[PDB]
């Protein structure tokens, strides 16, 4: 499962 | 044995396209099941094995989003690539990230990975620890800053240690025959003379899965090096693997060395010769 | 910046007049363009590709290939173009490599 991440850069 | 889950996203600078071109594959130890591709009109994640079809729509629409989510923050840190280190519009770059969790034969958490590489070099990565970061130069070091205060470390370690590990144990259930076979390398020694100077001998391994193998010559007792090649390991095509390690001995000494093949699809190590 | 390896070879050891599988596998290189061919007697053959991946140290990987029949005079070999290359690649299969 891929992830969900999030931050700007 | 320790088995891993990988993802390998790579971001496209094109730079003659609105976008940038995301590439993204899934894997399983060393075999692959997913992939992304922001070129598709349709861009959705598709299966790459056939044990993960029978995953349900939720599945593929949770990797989508977020692959359409990793996808636009990479494009994101492409344009911020360019003004951290004072870049020219023309030309194309390149955002490697790899991220995944290794996990040992009990289902212990080893090592959790989140990487990321411009132009083919060191930009940032998360530590052995899961909770600090090293940036490669000034450029990335202010990233880390802006990483550091956001504790997106914590949320990549909350990923890693649930997500990553649970998942990685249901797809070695779901891929069971494929994905825990010990297949066993098929061998042979071939004999190549040369003139009155001795003989090219190469030992082969075809057809075996996982990819780890060890091929060494050698004569009495000693491993030999002088004139011995040794390809990488490669892939053949259908899930296995092959290799072979060639050494050139003395005419008529063809018997005294032996080729060793050492597989975890093998009973025993196993010791060839030239007939 | 970084130059293609390349490796040539069947699938199963080569007995003419049986079906096999040539692959061209291509390794180590940067950046990620780079133009690979399979040849028959210097003509392009029809063959996939692999979905683009890389290793540990970055560097890009691709297996190229398609099924063939071996032999009699047939000769075979995978082209490579790369930016780090002034000039294409040729590199010939050969069938105990």
């Amino acid at each position: 499962m891929t992830a969900h991440i999030v931050v700007p850069y | 044995g320790p088995h891993s889950l990988r993802y390998f996203d790579t971001a496209v600078s094109r730079p003659d396209r609105g976008e940038p071109r995301f590439i993204e594959v899934g894997y399983v130890d060393d075999t692959q099941f997913v992939r992304f591709d922001s070129d598709a009109p349709n861009p959705r994640m598709e299966p790459r094995a056939p044990w993960i079809q029978q995953e349900g729509q939720e599945y593929w629409d949770r990797n989508t989003r977020n692959a359409m989510g990793n996808a636009q923050i990479y494009r994101g840190n492409l344009r911020t690539a360019l003004g951290y280190y004072n870049q020219s519009e023309a030309g194309s770059h390149t955002l490697q990230i790899m991220y995944g969790c290794d996990v040992g034969p009990d289902g212990l958490l080893l090592r959790g990975y989140s990487q990321d590489a411009y132009d083919g070099a060191d930009y940032i990565a998360l530590n052995e620890d899961l909770r600090s970061w090293t940036a490669a130069d000034t450029a990335a070091q202010i990233t880390k800053r802006k990483w550091e205060a956001a504790n997106v470390a914590e949320q990549w370690r909350s990923y890693l240690q649930g997500t990553c590990v649970e998942w990685l144990q249901k797809y070695l259930q779901m891929g069971k025959d494929t994905l825990q076979r010990a297949e066993p390398p098929k061998t042979h020694v071939t004999r190549h003379p040369s003139s009155d100077l001795g003989v090219t001998l190469r030992c082969w391994a075809l057809g075996f899965y996982p990819k780890e193998i060890s091929l060494t010559w050698q004569r009495e007792g000693q491993d030999q090096s002088q004139d011995m090649e040794l390809v990488e390991t490669r892939p053949s095509g259908d899930g296995t693997f092959q290799k072979w390690a060639a050494l050139v001995v003395p005419p008529g000494e063809e018997q005294s060395y032996t080729c060793h093949v050492q597989h975890e699809g093998l009973q025993e190590p196993l010791t060839l010769r030239w007939d | 910046a970084r130059p293609p390896k390349v490796q040539v070879y069947s699938r199963h050891p080569a007995e003419n007049g049986k079906p096999n599988y040539l692959n061209c596998y291509v390794s180590g290189f940067h950046p990620p363009q780079i133009e690979i061919d399979l040849l028959k007697n210097g003509e392009k053959m029809n063959a996939e590709q692999s979905d683009l991946s890389f290793s540990k140290d970055w560097s890009f990987y691709l297996l190229v290939h398609t099924e063939f029949t071996p032999n009699a005079v047939d000769q075979y070999s995978c082209r490579v173009k790369h930016v780090t290359l002034d000039k294409p690649k040729i590199v010939k299969w050969d069938r105990d490599h």
